[PDB]
């Protein structure tokens, strides 16, 4: 017996489903680290990260809500991508687009 | 992409179809429903989604909402569901999917710029609750009801008085309008009950119009057909709640005599069982009745191994009763009864009795009323098994039946429900956080009007606010000013007609109290049960349609022991 | 710990017991709240044991005698009560002219 | 029918004849009077008299009393009597017979639904006691004196500071006005002191237009012939009292030349016995002047073993004195006098010296005015036996003596016996409910304007208010607003007319004092002796008409060890 | 006459030229100057000097002050002098020599009846502290605060909810205006930051208009340069400043984007190291800025053998962190630097952090700002020996530059440098007393608008204020209406404008921020250096003009174990 | 003495940890607010001898074992953290898992 516990039936959860989603090579070329959330505007992250940032438009990382990807100083590595949703409005982060799309 | 159920749970909180084990107890509920896309849940933190452009808009206060619980796992009387709560105005704004419509799908409760949020994923919400049956002997009783987990408080008292030692009574508009002016004071909603002990209605009428919310019925003023009949007829004129502790000693009549003088009419009848005061032997079959709401106070629940041999003596102090005058004392035996003891603990789990309350420090204790509700259900599943309205491998129905007794079956009882009783939307905030370890033992978080009021809180000067020594203390929502805008003080329509509010100078928000005398037994949810009861005069063996009904005592209850250093 | 006022409160009754605890070591005859204390802890104890309250009722009888206590003591204290966590949950137990 | 004397005692509490023993003294009072009509007691509980049609009436709330305290054993300057207290509107309304006149005999004091009851039987009403020396050092010196009995505390301070450590003065209109703003927070009614000590009698009358009741006369300012004769002068026109510590130094003259100054006007000399502070040796010689009205502070109350002792370094840390430097204490000797101090406990008994105060934290406790003046009482007896006045085999006469002191005399000295200071009809209620066996030590109930304000409270979460820890919590009386509508601040007449009140906003209910320039030593209560008394300037010797006047220490005490934890 | 140095310095405190040890530490402050006439100090006691004709004059109120401290050492910003304090309307009349015009010599500060007096003699008196990073987490808070000596608060919260035990932030409307009626309820001056994290300026502009006097741009909320330019947008229209916490996760920029963000507009940076947040790892080189204001929080001063171990885990807590997502723990050390945390100590020692504050409850001590900036003065004068300023043999220069860290630099951040920060005519009266021995650890007495708040006091029943136990008690300054009268609540000139504390009806003196835009380093007095400071991407070694910039961990300090019962 | 309001706060964990410390002399399976101050009560003493933060972190998993206490309450405790004065000041011990 434990106070509080859960009974968590197994399997798994399907995240993001029924969205676009796209696959990036990305590579740090800064000498810093540098860490991303699951809801950023990937299109708008650190200057430094190099990929191809017009396919990344309207895109954020499909991970898991409130987690992240952490790219070491030259480090180089293929996320996936997912499409924002709601009225696909940005606003914020580097301040690219503040608006439709 | 995926995620395991387990690193899900872990991270969000449980969702459809996990279970989870309440405190200590052999209770467990199982998540009916949840709110959320999966992917898009709202957690807030570093680097996490609750940010600027991201899971937080670009709204204006009007358009978002104060607060936002997330990841909540909510349990009350309409479902057992995970889905975040939103706040606006120190009320119930939504339940849904919280975030930003700008990039997220389905938001029902935006979050902008002025939106603060409280961490719910693992946690279960609850309404707080509501004691109906409070004794007003000292101002301490508010912090030691809410740190359990009761919002509201309903009862009489003046302070440490003889009336009030033994009566829920404010006798009169002088020490009514007092104890108003003392409620803006406490961290709690506060209703007052009048002696409704007389004869002559304007004596009751005075009462009334001066702020009560009910009238009190008590044996030790004179519980006699007169009186009530006399209490009842303002009621049902000026829509407040009658309370009854009927005529014990016989003295006037039996029960029936009593129920023939309510006539039909609404009424709260206090510790139905009969322990805490009533018709000796048979108060108890009152809750057959239509236009009776039957309460319990709380030291018989539940039946246990010390439960007879506490109560021969607690039943002295309480009524100033005298142990060396026969009289006073060999009626004992025939107020405390095994028997009605234990039937009383299944009456509970068939829904015949549809409240809990104290009876605050005059046989009862005011920090006890939601934890030993739940150690009844625990003892009723243990000894029972399944109710007949189950589905599923849960406790889920028990659980919605026992948390509406002190929550919304209470509320509206008293006419208060358009106002607390439980989480829907327009209703105060009023809202409790628990850990499962420790539901409806200690909260993590209280609630009050939109303002956390109390909250467990580590060391001052640490460095976090987790370290030790970790112990109840004060927030804001009990500051002097933001406790007046996060509080109700309840009257009557005719007090509040009256300008008794500004009459007084009464700095708390006022809620006027409404549908008194239209609440019958069927209202009461999930506890609308008129069983065919009887009580044997001689062995004082409570039957239903013939079945004997009764329980064995409990030698160890959960909730206890392993959380109490007392 | 998430201490509620009731288990803070009983802190206070505890400590109180501790100095007469060393006081009746020393030899000395109790006043009137030493003995209360004394006494009230003690049942506390029993509960955290998990001695029935029908036990303690009695046995709290035995643990200050007339001779351990200042003149009027006895007298002063008719009953004594205290509540604690029993296995069963919170209970009253009273203890009837406690000293003898 | 027929009830034996001891079963009826048990009952109602003890009846004319019966002695009664206070506290572990050997003071025995003995009933003189009871207003009951045998058989026709009211008491309240389970089939008690006080229910419906019964011992309550029928009658609307203006027609019957807020609280009734039945049975109580009434002590006071006018009579020891048993008798039911009315209380109506915060003040004492009748002092008789309570019940229902439908069907009781010579019913005075008329019960009803509006009547909250508090059962006094077996226990010792007395009023509120009045301390008229508090350097307001702290506000908790509040709590402290409320939960000993004292419900009205006269004196002066800004706080922790050095003028307030030595001196009873609120200095000037800014400190004045906070603190009758700060005094809307303390459970006790309240008077303040200003700085009296200047030569400019203009300066004198702001401090009286801004809300003080009197001036402090201390020689740590200048207690000089013309400081003194200024604040005379302007106590003469605003009709305020003036508190007299003198020259103890003999800087500007001896006793003779200040009382000179004084020149027959009426005035309140603090610790009359000099360790206080005053003329040494001789300040004690004040008490034969009509134009005096004199206390004594407590330390020195009454003649212990241990007293000298102790204070030869009490004396350093109040008034701010070099233990280093030769003249702060080569005077030590000349202040602190075996002979004055053994002298002043018979001086009191005799009734030359008429009051008894505390002087809080500046060589004073302030929760031990009352116990001090009852060990003196009894010190006294064992001392010198009967008083001449007495009558009958009791203390009656002595217990009246001596209750006056801490009550009506310190009422009649400042000008506000017109709202407190006994139980007689009209006055505020302000009452203290007592345990014989507790008597003077520590209360059972303390009542403030009709509400109870502190009393001992057990367990809050307890299923009754008696089980431990048992220990004093502030009650409803003491919260906010009900706090502010049961307690007084009291302003001079000046205060009251330029509108003082109403420009700080002070929520309280305000009392003007009055006739201050009027009362005289025969006006004091039972101690209005004035003795032919002299001081030998050598030996310190004090003689009244030439026979010496003396006492012995006490080695130990009533109303001590066997009460206190510490 | 004439009197030895010693002799005197034991009577009325040093003089010019004596030295004194602050507490347990190896500073020592030299006497700069005394503004007294030798043989005409003003001393109060028995037969002292403030008397009646002597010290004491005969001028009316208007024409005196209401409080006076005697002979005080004064350390501030300015100077280290000896000399009268005058308090007058709450607010500091004069620093100079204190007595009466009729018979003294060179009196600028004229003491009459209306004046109370504190005497100094022997304690240095400073102004009250003020800490600029609060996190409402709760109330309690306050009294720790104002018990070490700091009397103005500024930060944000709801209380113990997630989004404010991670961030300054009171979140919109409601909860502004919900706290600013709490405010009124604590003994400490108050001013709120909103949430600064959006990117649409309405939303910010009605947080302001609402009551907030700053705006806390937070990673957790999204420091991104968007909402950066957004919030200083608003800042420079409204006069109001900002408090920032940079994207430590680089995940929007590196610290040079953000700096280029900011655009040179006036900014206040928080824990300017990096290990309270901030980009990782040369946030630290925001130092060298003209508009940038760095402060540092302090649990990271001084650095000592502990610090870092401690660090590790207590980033987690805080930010709602998981220690088992390697994201969440990868980059702790990233954050916790001990290169970084070694040059801090000597960028304070340098004048290049001109702040300390607390971050209480989220990385940092709410009862330590004071202890831990002079820690860190100890350490450093250890290691490093005397200042380039430093003239005679004594720290005066260091102490001048490190008590300006939490006085008047925070006060000049903020906009609030006209009414506190510092002992100058015209501010607002919160001054602390302080025994030498008991130096920045436990003051004697802390006064708020003149009127005592809270001190160490001794048993309540004792007949001195000496007596055990001495702990912290709140005193009348802290009661009620008094407090509101001296305290203030801080508003923005917009929510000033609007009426606003006339709308939730605010008790508590208003103040108005302004110059928050014109402030820039060059202001910081005595800490304005602007170093030509990097830290090497790898190595986190600080350099400045390319030399090595580090320090030795401490093993023990002062102001520790000597002091402390736990 | 001039106590601090977070040195009285700490006489209160301080107490609470005698009330344990009793109890577990007596041979009793501690609960959870008695686990919780024991060794909140331990960590405290040990930064008063001197130890460091790290040493206390690990001496701290080795004062109650998990057949010293209740069913269930090791599961109830994650970590246990407490602050007191070392030799350098305030310090924050987190010991995690400490009941094994
Ligand atoms: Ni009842
Ligand atoms: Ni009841
Ligand atoms: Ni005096
Ligand atoms: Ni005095
Ligand atoms: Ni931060
Ligand atoms: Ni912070």
């Amino acid at each position: 017996m434990i106070p509080g516990e859960y009974h968590v039936k197994p399997g798994q959860i399907a995240l993001n489903t029924g969205r676009a989603t796209c696959r990036v090579v990305v590579e740090n070329h800064g000498d810093r680290p540098i860490q991303v959330g699951s809801h950023y505007h990937f299109a708008e992250v650190n200057p430094a990260l190099k990929f191809d940032r017009q396919q990344a438009a309207g895109y954020r990382l499909n991970i898991p809500a409130g987690t992240a990807v952490r790219f070491e100083p030259g480090q180089k590595r293929e996320v996936e991508l997912v499409a924002f949703a709601g009225h696909r409005a940005v606003f914020g982060f580097r301040g690219e687009v503040m608006g439709p799309l | 992409s995926n995620i395991s159920r387990q690193a899900y749970a872990d991270m969000f909180g449980p969702t459809v179809g996990d279970k989870v084990r309440l405190a200590d107890t052999e209770l467990w509920i199982e998540v009916e429903d949840d709110l959320t896309t999966y992917g898009e849940e709202v957690k807030f933190g570093g680097g996490k989604v609750i940010r600027d452009g991201m899971g937080q808009g670009q709204m204006l206060a009007a358009d978002c909402v104060d607060l936002v619980l997330t990841n909540a796992l909510i349990v009350d009387h309409w479902g057992i569901v995970k889905a975040d709560i939103g706040v606006k105005d120190g009320r119930i704004f939504a339940i849904g999917k919280a975030g930003n419509p700008d990039i997220q799908p389905n938001v029902t409760i935006p979050i902008g710029a002025a939106t603060e949020v409280i961490a719910a994923e693992g946690k279960i919400v609850t309404a707080g609750g509501i004691d109906t049956h409070i004794h007003w002997i000292c101002p301490q009783q508010a912090e030691e009801a809410l740190v359990s987990g009761v919002t509201t408080m309903v009862g009489g008292g003046t302070g440490p008085a003889a009336g009030t030692h033994a009566t829920t009574c404010t006798p009169g508009p002088w020490y009514i309008s007092r104890m108003l002016q003392a409620a803006d004071s406490l961290p709690v909603n506060i209703g007052l009950l009048g002696k409704g002990n007389v004869s002559q209605p304007d004596a009751l009428r005075e009462q009334v119009a001066a702020g009560v919310i009910g009238l009190k019925i008590h044996e030790d003023w004179g519980a006699t057909p007169a009186a009530i009949d006399c209490a009842l007829t303002v009621a049902d004129e000026m829509d407040i709640q009658v309370a009854l502790h009927s005529d014990t000693l016989n003295e006037s009549g039996f029960v029936e005599d009593t129920l023939a003088a309510i006539g039909g009419r609404t009424i709260h009848t206090f510790h139905t069982e009969g322990a805490g005061g009533g018709h000796a032997p048979d108060i108890i079959t009152a809750c057959a009745h239509p236009n009776i709401l039957p309460s319990s106070t709380n030291p018989t629940l539940p039946y246990t191994l010390n439960t007879i041999d506490e109560h021969l003596d607690m039943l002295m102090v309480c009524h100033h009763l005298d142990p060396d005058i026969a009289e006073d004392v060999a009626f004992a035996e025939s107020r405390i009864r095994r028997e009605t003891i234990a039937a009383e603990d299944v009456l509970h789990d068939l829904g015949a009795f549809s409240l809990t309350s104290s009876d605050s420090q005059a046989m009862g204790r005011v920090g006890e009323v939601i934890l030993r509700t739940w150690q009844v259900a625990h003892r009723m599943k243990v000894q029972r098994g399944a109710l007949a309205e189950e589905t599923g491998d849960n406790d889920n129905f028990r659980v919605k039946r026992y948390i509406a007794k002190y929550t919304i079956n209470p509320a509206l009882t008293h006419g208060i429900a358009h106002e607390v009783g439980s989480i829907e939307v327009g209703k105060l905030a009023d809202l409790v956080v628990w850990s499962p370890a420790f539901f409806g033992v200690k909260p993590a978080t209280v609630i009050k009007g939109g303002m956390i009021a109390i909250a467990p809180m580590g060391d001052i000067n640490a460095s976090i606010p987790t370290p030790q020594p970790v112990h109840y203390r004060p927030m804001f929502g009990a500051l002097g000013s933001a406790r007046h805008h996060c509080r109700l003080t309840f009257l009557s329509q005719a007090a509040a007609a009256n300008g008794v509010a500004e009459r007084l100078n009464l700095r708390s928000a006022i809620a006027v109290v409404k549908g008194c005398r239209t609440v019958q037994k069927a209202d009461m949810v999930h506890n609308s049960l008129q069983p065919n009861i009887t009580v044997d005069a001689q062995t004082y063996e409570v039957r239903v349609d013939g079945e004997l009904i009764t329980s064995e005592p409990a030698d160890v209850l959960p909730m206890a022991q392993r959380y109490f250093l007392f | 710990m998430e201490l509620t006022p009731r288990e803070k409160d009983k802190l206070l009754l505890f400590t109180a017991a501790l100095v007469a605890e060393r006081r009746l070591a020393r030899g000395l005859k109790l006043n009137y709240p030493e003995s209360v204390a004394l006494i009230s802890a003690f049942i506390m104890e029993g509960a955290r044991d998990g001695k029935s309250v029908a036990s303690l009722m009695e046995e709290g009888r035995h643990v200050l005698t007339r001779e351990q206590v200042m003149e009027g003591v006895p007298e002063m204290i008719p009953d004594i009560q205290v509540e604690a966590t029993f296995p069963d949950g919170s209970k009253l137990v009273t203890v009837h002219n406690p000293i003898i």
